[PDB]
């Protein structure tokens, strides 16, 4: 702790111990009135601004303090489906500015939190940004401090907010670690386990191997989709069916998530679906502190009544044969 | 210096005048309101002489609604108001704020400024400053908010402050006031701070002149108002509509001899007043 809070970080070594965190999720929800300046490429300048905001609030030496036109902000790609048909897709042989064997899906930059001099000491976070966007994946941003002052740090994410508002979005901070890891950390967290009425793996009315083989989650996926709720881990193996070059390594570690993680589009409900088709679901208390139950209630509702999840699975179904 | 009142139907633009100017440069003219929309502005509408005649663009926020699209509106219209004139001062009323607590007005106040700030950093707009004051109708914010408004468009203030600083100096006044016989807009004072009470005191003393005077007419508004502690209130209308309200205290000297050297002193006091033209 005090050889890397003296400047001594380099050392490359993954420390047991780890700092405080915070992650904050950018979620698609809703279009101001006005503000005109489509609402599908609007939400791509709000993420380019928010980018820019960032990459502007980089930490700097007083060399390059005094003096006075900065680099061009790194590009956020797109695409659409899953993210391993996306590279499985970088193969074209054209252009070398395509996610460029272990591949950085974000990258990472010092920032200097506090530029009025409000605070007699040096502020000074980490940001991981990610390099690659869907309006159905969400987008993942990552403070990492030792040391800084826990509300100039809030008014940054404050900032941040505004900025996402003036355009779509909206910010939500979500736990770091695992929703299936909260009840072996904090015990009076609400946490319910969903075994969901209808197994659409063995049931008459819906199965087909062909399907399965296609997606084995589909019926799953459907209905979080038809529930309102945006994929988490992105970069997970239980949804995608596709090869690699190599494992896949975030900017800040690699990615320990046991089951694939999904945020609801308000930003108050975090669901997980397990293996065996169970699901996790629990409530963002941080949202909730820092800003509304009988919404996962109703979920809980339509996964458990037979008669809703029929209607949603066969919503499925007839969208899966037309 | 005509003031401009702008802001979203259902704000109270109407009820603010009614209360303040109904109950040139510096006295009480008949305002402009101007009922904003959202909508596309046109550009250069035949607009640009309206906002080159107005001295001081006024904003009205409405604490209880929703107010992002407000500060959004504003900041659309400060896009082009500064563009076209630079000398414009800016003043934003947080208006409604009557049911709130101290706490929530603050923060009201903070994440406002911070969000009009944000905007006009987007719009590019520099070395523009937009006042900020927290107003209501029930009590006296407006009429302070106004105050400092009016303020703001008179060129001869900082000799108005020297020649009530020395008239308080020498007659032994707590507070002198320099009130405008409409919308009780003080126009100028001393050094010392305007206490809250002691404006409402000359407010109400003024109303109770006016009503008084006007009980009795068709046969220089001059008043003498002394309380048990010595303390005296003292009247006496200046050129055009304004007029001098002083809190007096005797400080264990004789009443008339008091009332004497300060009738010779404000009477000094407004001769000399006669040769600015601070007047209308
Ligand atoms: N409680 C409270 N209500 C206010 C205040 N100012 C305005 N209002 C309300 O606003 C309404 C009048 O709005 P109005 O002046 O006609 O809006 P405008 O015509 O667009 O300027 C009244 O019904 C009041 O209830 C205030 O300071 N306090």
């Amino acid at each position: 702790i005090d050889q890397v809070l003296a400047g001594y970080g380099d050392n490359l070594i993954d420390r047991k111990w780890h700092g405080f965190r915070a992650k904050y999720v950018v979620l698609p929800t809703d279009i101001p009135p006005n503000t005109y300046s489509n609402p599908e490429e609007i939400r791509v300048e709000g993420l380019r601004r928010l980018i820019g905001s960032i990459t502007r609030s980089r930490l700097r030496t007083e060399k390059e303090k005094k003096g006075r036109r900065e680099e061009i902000q790194p590009e956020v790609m797109f695409y659409t489906g899953p993210l391993y048909n996306f590279i499985n897709e970088q193969q074209t042989s054209l252009e070398s500015s395509a996610i460029n064997p272990i591949l950085m899906l974000s990258n990472s930059l010092v920032i200097d939190v506090d530029p009025a001099g409000k605070s007699s000491k040096q502020e000074s976070c980490t940001v991981h940004y990610d390099r690659v966007h869907n309006p159905d994946h969400c987008f993942h941003i990552r403070l990492e401090w030792l040391t800084t002052t826990p509300k100039l740090i809030d008014d940054l994410v404050g900032n941040w907010s505004r900025l996402c508002e003036r355009y779509g979005l909206k910010m939500i901070e979500i736990p770091w670690e695992e929703l299936c890891t909260i009840p072996s950390v904090n015990p009076f967290h609400s946490f319910v386990e969903i075994k969901l009425a209808i197994n659409p793996w063995e049931d008459p009315e819906f199965k087909d191997r062909e399907l399965f083989a296609k997606s084995k989650f589909y019926y799953h996926v459907y209905l979080l989709k038809a529930s309102g709720f945006l994929l988490d881990n992105r970069a997970s193996k239980f949804l995608q069916n596709q090869d690699i070059e190599f494992d896949i390594m975030y900017s800040w570690g690699k990615p320990q998530f046991k089951y694939v993680q999904y945020i609801h589009h308000t930003g108050a409900y975090v669901a997980e679906l397990r293996e065996n088709g169970c699901l996790f679901l629990a409530p963002n208390n941080i949202y909730i502190s820092r800003v509304a139950q009988k919404v996962i209630l109703n979920f809980k509702s339509t996964c458990l009544d037979y008669q809703k999840l029929r209607s949603i699975f066969l919503d499925a179904k007839e969208m899966w044969i037309t | 210096a005509m003031v401009l009142l702008m802001g979203v139907r259902r704000c109270g633009k109407s009820s603010i005048c009614k209360v303040v100017f109904h109950n040139s440069t510096l006295i009480d003219l008949a305002v402009m309101e101007l009922p904003g929309q959202l909508n596309y502005f046109e550009p250069s509408y035949d607009s640009e002489r309206l906002f080159k005649s107005v001295g001081a663009l006024v904003y009205v926020i409405d604490s209880q609604d929703e107010y992002i699209n407000a500060i959004t509106n504003l900041a659309m219209i400060i896009e082009y108001a500064y563009k076209v004139n630079p000398s414009i001062n800016i003043e934003v009323l947080i208006h409604k704020v009557d049911g709130l607590s101290e706490d929530f007005k603050v923060d009201a106040q903070r994440d406002i400024m911070q969000r009009t700030g944000e905007e006009l950093l987007e719009l590019g707009l520099d070395g523009v400053q937009v006042s900020f004051y927290l107003t209501s109708i029930f009590d006296h914010s407006i009429y302070e908010a106004f105050s400092r408004i009016v303020q703001k468009l008179i060129p001869e203030l900082s000799f108005l402050e020297n020649m009530l600083d020395n008239l308080i100096q020498h007659s032994k006044i707590e507070k002198a006031f320099l009130f405008d016989v409409n919308s009780k807009i003080y126009v100028s004072t001393d050094s010392n701070p305007v206490d809250i009470q002691m404006y409402e005191v000359c407010s109400e003393f003024i109303d109770v002149t006016i009503d008084l005077f006007d009980l009795y007419k068709a046969p220089e508004l001059q008043n003498v108002s002394q309380l048990a502690n010595g303390v005296i209130i003292y009247l006496r209308q200046m050129i055009r509509g304004l007029a001098l309200v002083a809190i007096i205290r005797p400080n264990g000297t004789d009443m008339e001899s008091c009332l004497t050297v300060a009738d010779y002193n404000i009477d000094i006091f407004k001769k000399g007043l006669e040769d600015i033209w601070a007047n209308a």
